[PDB]
């Protein structure tokens, strides 16, 4: 159940980190 | 394709140790080899490349293996900046930490809809020091042991 | 011999006679047979041609036909001869009948007959009038472990011998190879051992011409034979298949694909025939009734294909099935049969007559000739334009509208090479824009919209920032009955946004617009099936040649590009045209979604964050 | 001055995206596409725009089907 859990929170970590790069990629060709 | 211009350097730094042209230079001179391609290892990481480079215990490497080591190397050397670069952009405020305020402003900006007790959750569950945030160095871990990247 | 052109030289096999006008037919050596439809004889040689030859092409000009050596096997179960045959072609032909192909009919139609297979007592036995071509095929290996043995090991001794069940498949396709196929004869009036049941034809059910003749065409000379009947969607193929089981007056079983079809296969048999309702057993996992005095049964194919431990009351079903003799089999939708474990299916079930029934045959794994052993030859497949003319179905105005991909999407586009590429140019903006606009449009001119996409994010983004009902994989019945009542009856709703489930596992309600924006990846059959099953006759326009609007949203430069063409082959087969819109008259007026560049920069900051995983 | 001798290329945002990706990828080879002079016009050395149009008929000949 834990570990689970925990492997939950990690894609949401990736998500996360992905979602900054996206964003800050998108930055590089637009800003 | 890993490089084309960094390849002679690692040539180079390889043949520096190996001006007797045998083939092989020693392990224990690894320390200095990365040194001089900028490369700074702390003693328990060269411990443990040491360990896996000489499992036979022969103690000198060929071109080849020095040649992937270092590739591996320059690899984690860019993931690393990238990670410090991802935390920066949580930590916005320069505090060296990525505390719930910083982890809850970049999923507001994100768009995220994740619960504040979701955000404290993952905090505490990559919180290795018990601090109540989680750190550079445990920033680091987590995206060692992350699905991929 | 080939010409430098590619052209096949066939002038010197082909006779040419002097009776060009008058003979509408061209008979080729390699198999092939070209009809002109302008011919004042179409109609003879049309139905000459259907009897005999599979139909290829049917364009509004020329078709083209291909003669089968199962094709040959269903003509000669009709009851014609090859003397016969070969008059009404040489009176067709313009040019003389080569030999090659004389020989090849004449090789077919006397190997056919001749093996004949009688399941009876729960037994399968060969037999024939031949016992020399008997004799034979017991020196096959595979034939010798086909056939049942003594419980020692020793081979049981127009004589008959009992055949293994497990192995019947298995014996179907050995028969070809042999090159003696089995015959599916059934007593259809000698029948004693199952008894008639109290079942008739209400008078309120009506055989269109096309449909008598198919009906009339499976049973040769008044005994049903087993076979696949194919007929457009929509045209009362659960009412021929109600109207066979009425005539048959046997034991009648009906598979399905989900509960949803065996709801309207008993609200059919409702409908048209006259058996009680006590009778009309469904045996589902939810719904389930007695099997006893269960004169009609109606299931579904992975129901009695359960292989994991099936429930105490399901067993007692299926062992209840297994003892019990069908004298009649229906199953719907023949294009899933081809899977193994729905033709273990037809091993475990003993039936005498087996009667398949579905839209569309050709499948993309091409395992269809095995199918042709596994139920029988296609007995009958009508024309969907001479449908279209006698007004029986909608005449469907398609069109494939091209979406231009954005120059940031496409740069990503080409960048990716794995299979997340699907998102890219599923949510690409200016096709949200396209679909906005025909949305709004269709609600302008009061039709019904059904919007298909096989991808799920693709379809529920679509449906939130349009506010549309969205149908995807859960989609529960309640909530999917709910919707569906509201898109026939509320006029405030009338767009509907359907997942793959569109297909097979409900009914879809009758409209009138179908915009297919997302694809299988090349499902020619599946998504001209779902096409067919959307779109019904609609009275008022009758009288126009488009009364049925249907769109299909391509991304250029995309894959999605050959995924279209692949996929419209089949219906362009069919005489169906396809119009190319690349510009649409009244966007510009029209405010849409994503006007401004950084909208668009949004949706791409959202597909992106939607990764490979959605 | 320093201006460069070649054949300008003109094209629809998306081809001029296609050609974007080919040269930051490499997979045209060597950096043939030097400059970029507008949002549907570019600079290309004729030296390379014979076998660029080759890449671009083989992206079009995939986004098709074979009869
Ligand atoms: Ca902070
Ligand atoms: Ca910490």
């Amino acid at each position: 159940e834990k570990e689970k859990k925990e492997k939950r929170a990690l894609g949401n970590w990736k998500l996360l980190a992905k979602g900054l790069l996206i964003r800050e990629r998108l930055k590089r060709r637009y800003g | 394709e890993l490089t084309e211009e960094q390849k002679q350097e690692i040539r180079e730094a390889f043949d520096l140790f190996d001006a007797d042209g045998t083939g092989t230079i020693d392990v224990k001179e690894l320390k200095v080899a990365m040194r001089a391609l900028g490369f700074e290892p702390k003693k328990e990481e060269i411990k443990k490349m040491i360990s896996e480079i000489d499992k036979e215990g022969t103690g000198k490497m060929n071109f080849g293996d020095f040649l992937t080591v270092m590739t591996q190397k320059m690899s984690e050397k860019d993931t690393k900046e990238e990670i410090l670069k991802a935390f920066k952009l949580f930590d916005d405020d320069e505090t060296g930490k990525i505390s719930f305020k910083n982890l809850k402003r970049v999923a507001k900006e994100l768009g995220e809809n994740l619960t504040d007790e979701e955000l404290q959750e993952m905090i505490d569950e990559a919180d290795r020091d018990g601090d109540g945030e989680v750190s550079e160095q445990e920033f680091l871990r987590i995206m060692k042991k992350t699905s991929l990247y | 011999k080939v010409d430098e052109y590619g052209a096949k030289d066939y002038r010197l096999q082909m006779p040419l006679k002097d009776d060009h006008t008058s003979r509408p037919l061209w008979v080729a050596p390699d198999g092939h047979i070209f009809l002109e439809a302008f011919s004042p004889v179409y109609k003879y040689a049309q139905d000459f041609l259907v009897a005999i030859a599979e139909p290829v092409c049917r364009p509004t000009h020329v078709h083209e036909y291909k003669l089968t050596a199962y094709s040959l096997y269903a003509a000669v179960s009709v009851g014609l001869q090859t003397s016969d045959i070969t008059e009404y072609l040489r009176k067709l032909s313009k040019t003389g009948v080569p030999d090659g192909i004389m020989q090849f009919i004449k090789l077919c139609t006397v190997s056919y007959g001749k093996v004949k297979l009688v399941l009876k007592h729960n037994r399968y036995f060969v037999e024939s009038c031949h016992p020399d071509v008997i004799q034979h095929l017991l020196q096959d290996p595979v034939i010798r472990e086909c056939r049942l043995r003594n419980s020692e090991g020793e081979a049981t001794e127009t004589v008959s011998f009992e055949v293994k069940q497990e192995m019947i498949e298995e014996l179907q396709k050995r028969c070809i190879h042999l090159e003696y196929p089995l015959l599916a004869e059934y007593d259809f009036r000698n029948d004693s051992v199952n008894p008639d049941i109290n079942i008739d034809l209400k008078p309120t059910a009506v055989l269109r011409p096309y449909q008598e003749k198919s009906l009339r065409k499976m049973f040769g000379n008044g005994r049903a034979r087993s076979g696949v009947i194919v007929l457009p969607c929509g045209a009362g193929k659960s009412l021929v298949g109600v109207t066979a089981a009425c005539t048959v007056r046997k034991r009648c079983l009906v598979l399905g694909n989900s509960a949803v079809s065996v709801e309207q296969w008993k609200a059919q048999f409702k409908m048209w025939s006259t058996i009680d309702d006590s009778q009309i057993c469904r045996f589902t996992s939810d719904a389930k009734d007695k099997p006893i005095g269960c004169s009609v049964a109606i299931s579904t194919y992975s129901m009695l294909g359960h292989t994991t431990k099936r429930s105490w009351e399901a067993e007692r079903v299926m062992e209840w099935l297994k003892t019990q003799e069908w004298g009649l089999m229906i199953l719907d939708e023949v294009h899933t049969i081809p899977a193994k474990m729905f033709r273990r299916v037809l091993t475990i079930v003993q039936a005498h007559c087996k009667l398949g029934l579905t839209a569309t045959l050709v499948r993309e794994d091409d395992k269809i000739v095995d199918l042709n052993f596994l139920i029988g030859p296609k007995l009958y497949e009508a024309n969907w334009m001479e449908l279209q003319n006698n007004g029986y179905i909608a005449k469907v105005q398609c069109a494939e509208v091209w979406c231009p991909m954005s120059p940031e999407f496409y740069r990503e586009y080409v960048a990716i090479k794995t299979k997340k590429r699907i998102l890219l140019y599923t949510m690409n903006p200016n096709k949200f824009r396209a679909c906005q606009f025909l949305i709004k449009f269709h609600e302008r001119r009061n039709d019904k919209i059904i919007v298909f996409a096989d991808n799920v994010f693709a379809l529920k983004e679509y449906a939130i920032r349009l506010n549309k009902p969205y149908i995807y994989g859960p989609t529960s019945q309640g909530e999917r009955m709910q919707i569906l009542q509201n898109f026939k009856h509320n006029p405030k709703i009338n767009t509907i946004f359907i997942s793959k489930v569109g297909d097979t596992s409900f009914d879809l309600p009758e409209a009138n617009v179908l915009i297919q924006i997302s694809s299988h990846g090349g499902s020619r059959r599946q998504e001209a099936q779902r096409l067919g099953r959307v779109l019904r006759a609609k009275k008022g326009m009758v009288a126009e040649e488009y009364n049925a609007f249907f769109y299909s949203l391509v991304s250029q430069d995309t894959q999605e590009m050959a995924y279209s063409t692949k996929r419209q082959r089949f219906l362009v087969d069919q005489g169906y045209s396809f119009k190319v819109i690349t510009k649409l008259a009244g966007m510009e007026e029209e405010d849409l979604a994503f006007s401004t560049k950084e909208e668009q920069q949004q949706l791409l900051q959202k597909v992106l964050a939607a990764t490979d995983l959605d | 001055v320093n201006v460069l001798k070649g054949v300008l290329i003109e094209c629809d945002p998306a081809m001029k995206q296609f050609l974007l990706y080919l040269d930051e990828s490499n997979a045209l080879g060597k950096k043939f596409i030097i400059q970029d002079i507008d949002d549907t016009h570019v600079f290309v050395i004729a030296e390379l725009v014979n076998v660029l149009q080759e890449r671009v008929g083989e992206l079009m000949d995939q986004n098709a089907f074979s009869l």
